């Protein structure tokens, strides 16, 4: 009826919305069954809880990267890393994200025409509206209400009101806002429960929601592939896809999965999604180029793996003069808002930024024996004490354009265990952005200055952001574009993409909400689809 | 008077911290011994060297080491272990031991008292 493949959040509310419509459902995913108590044991046992990737291991069959140390999955050339993470297991890469919800504002969608720059959606937010607010309702959202405008106007308020603010982020609104009200400050929204919510507990503030919640008191993606089960849709981990065959009426016929031997299996149905990630699913395309199809499934454009895009990151951290203690509740409970959107957008790059209010006691304490001077206890536990209360860092996202050049690709040389190709992926960051982090550097230095900043250090290298979004771009007509504004391909009127790989904006956010809200948007459409 | 006996007397006068776990013990020194404690001399000349005069560099440089292991709980990127390592002991009053619940809940909106 429908092949689903990807058992990430884009995929699996999808699955789950049509198996509740009656219609019978087929999930593949590539990883393995992993269960929520296994990855929290695995997190307490990592000698380095900084690494995000490092309670997830790569399955040699269904590989994903990793840093601590690196492990070569991802082939990077160009001008720059796109050293973004996921993973690959049942419930996809949101078992470890922070759990940001945020809609796009309104120009995010027409960036073209009103800042004459990237390139517009076909569609725009009172499209998309409706589907943010399901998209809130389904995965748990808290907010603020109407004392705080966060520029993306709504018809509902948030399902759950936030907890309150820790200290530590509630002062510097507090500071930060009377400096410069144009910066405007807010408490940031997120798929995390102030209260008993969808049968998962209220947030307790184990301060580790990346890399896991061990309570799930926030969203991740296995509560809808749990949902989509109970409903019936079937699941079939360690199915790693690597071809959809095309058949003679110019639809989709079928899609090729290898287990974990390497051994080939085959799936026929209706329907076909893919909600691989922004990678995975552009990969899954080419290696599907056959007679018909020269280029590659859906790729009359030229543009899959294309557009390729993610948030450069950039950073500021010090010691503030006054005591402030991050580390207590989420990790992230505010952003910056007041640059996401402007005239400048047509010169130079939108950012949000926000504060991180991460546990610093490892960090610090680390830091302080690294100076190699031996202390009296005392004199220890004091500084251990001081430092970790004082320490501050602003991340931020910057926008990066849609560009054709920046692109993943398969590899032609290099391959898996299992004999699939790999992902190549060419990036570069250009002047757009980087004149963008230069005004960035600017209000972090004067973040600096308000907070009584000492031992400032600037983070100036770009970092990834893992918000994998344009390989299949959304377009009006199907020659510089992958799907249609309802995310079925122009090329196969039966295949359509639930993934950030449709957005051909990235825009100033963390971008899972959009797809949330995307991967409804297409399970209506297809639930009229007998 | 064995290994571990002196490491855990040496530990409790680096550490100030009276009651220190000789089972937690046992393991830190079993992996600095990986590559730490040259000798067979080292810790209780460590030891006489502290309780009473001063320390080499060199002699400095271990009991940092010793300290290091306690407080982090790691010794070569290897978890010995994580709830009872000493740093989140010390502050233990206002800040959790991420993946662990306070056991009452929402309590972080208040300035913690010093
Ligand atoms: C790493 C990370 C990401 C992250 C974050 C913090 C961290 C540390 N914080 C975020 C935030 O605050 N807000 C936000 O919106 N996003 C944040 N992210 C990124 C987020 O996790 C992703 O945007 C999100 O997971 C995307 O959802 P999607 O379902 O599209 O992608 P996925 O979760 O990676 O799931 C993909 C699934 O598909 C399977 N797969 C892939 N290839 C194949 C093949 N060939 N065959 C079968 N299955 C496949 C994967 O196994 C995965 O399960
Ligand atoms: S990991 Fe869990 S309970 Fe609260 S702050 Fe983070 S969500």
């Amino acid at each position: 009826d429908v092949v689903v493949v990807g058992s990430g959040v884009a995929g699996a509310i999808v699955a789950h919305q049509l198996a509740m419509a009656g219609k019978a459902v087929i999930l593949l995913e590539a990883g393995p069954r992993m269960p929520r108590w296994e990855i929290v044991e695995r997190f307490r046992n990592q000698p380095d809880k900084m690494d995000f990737m490092a309670p997830y291991p790569s399955s040699p069959w269904a590989p994903h990267p990793e840093y601590g140390p690196p492990n070569d999955y991802l082939i990077l050339k160009g001008e720059h890393k796109f050293n973004s993470q996921y993973i690959r297991a049942v419930g996809g890469t949101t078992w470890h994200w922070a759990a940001s919800a945020w809609r796009f504002i309104p120009n995010d969608f027409k960036m073209k025409s009103v800042y004459g720059v990237g390139r517009d959606w076909p569609i725009q937010y009172d499209d998309l509206e409706p589907y943010y607010q399901r998209a809130e309702e389904e995965l748990g959202v808290w907010g603020p209400g109407p004392e705080e405008d966060l520029y993306s106007p709504r018809k509902q308020p948030y399902p759950m009101p936030p907890l309150p603010l820790s200290f530590n982020e509630q002062t510097i609104k507090t500071a930060l806002n009377n400096y410069d009200p144009k910066f405007h400050v807010v408490t940031e929204p997120v798929a995390r429960n102030s209260r008993p919510y969808d049968g998962r507990p209220t947030c307790c503030g184990n301060n580790n929601c990346m890399p896991i919640c061990p309570i799930g008191a926030m969203y991740n993606g296995i509560v809808h592939v749990e949902k989509a089960e109970r409903a019936g849709a079937k699941l079939i981990e360690n199915a790693v896809v690597y071809k959809l065959e095309t058949g003679p009426d110019k639809r989709i016929v079928a899609a090729l999965y290898k287990d974990k031997t390497g051994a080939e299996h085959r799936v026929e149905g209706k329907y076909f999604v893919l909600a691989a990630n922004g990678i995975e699913t552009p990969k899954i395309l080419l290696m599907s180029a056959n007679r018909d199809f020269p280029n590659g499934v859906a790729n009359s454009s030229d543009m899959v793996g294309r557009n390729l895009m993610d948030h450069p990151g950039t950073g500021v951290s010090f010691y503030a003069s006054e005591k402030l203690w991050p580390g207590r509740g989420p990790q992230e409970m505010t952003s910056l808002i007041g640059f996401r959107d402007g005239p400048f957008r047509a010169t130079e790059a939108a950012k949000k930024i926000h504060l991180s209010n991460l546990s610093r006691i490892d960090q610090e304490t680390q830091k302080i024996f690294k100076a190699g001077k031996l202390m009296k206890p005392d004199e220890l536990d004091a500084q251990i004490r001081d430092r970790s209360a004082r320490y501050v860092q602003f991340d931020c996202f910057h926008e990066i354009l849609p560009q054709p050049e920046n692109r993943i690709v398969p590899s032609k040389t290099a391959t898996d265990a299992i004999g699939i190709p790999r992902p190549e992926i060419t990036y570069a960051i250009d002047d757009y952005v980087k004149r963008g982090a230069a005004h960035t550097r600017e209000v972090y230095a004067t973040a600096a200055k308000v907070l009584g900043g000492t031992d400032v250090v600037f983070n100036d290298e770009f970092a990834p952001n893992n918000h994998i979004t344009g390989s299949t771009i959304m377009g009006a007509d199907a020659r510089d574009s992958v799907v249609d504004k309802d995310c079925r391909t122009f090329d196969h009127p039966n295949l359509f993409i639930s993934s950030s790989a449709t957005m051909p904006t990235v825009g100033t956010v963390n971008v899972t909400l959009t797809i949330a809200a995307l991967a409804l948007r297409m399970s209506d459409t297809l639930k009229k689809e007998v | 008077t064995a290994p571990l006996d002196t490491f855990m007397t040496l530990s409790e006068s680096l550490t100030g911290k009276k009651g220190l776990s000789r089972v937690i013990g046992e393991r830190l020194l079993q992996a600095l011994q990986k590559g730490s404690f040259k000798t067979a001399d080292s810790l209780p000349q460590l030891a006489g060297a502290l309780a009473s005069g001063s320390l080499t560099p060199e002699q400095e440089s271990l009991a940092l080491t010793i300290l290091e292991a306690w407080y982090l709980g790691i010794v070569d990127n290897v978890v010995i272990t994580y709830e009872e390592a000493l740093m989140f002991g010390v502050v233990s009053d206002t800040l959790v031991i991420r993946s662990y619940c306070p056991n009452k809940p929402g309590f972080w909106a208040d300035k913690p008292i010093e």
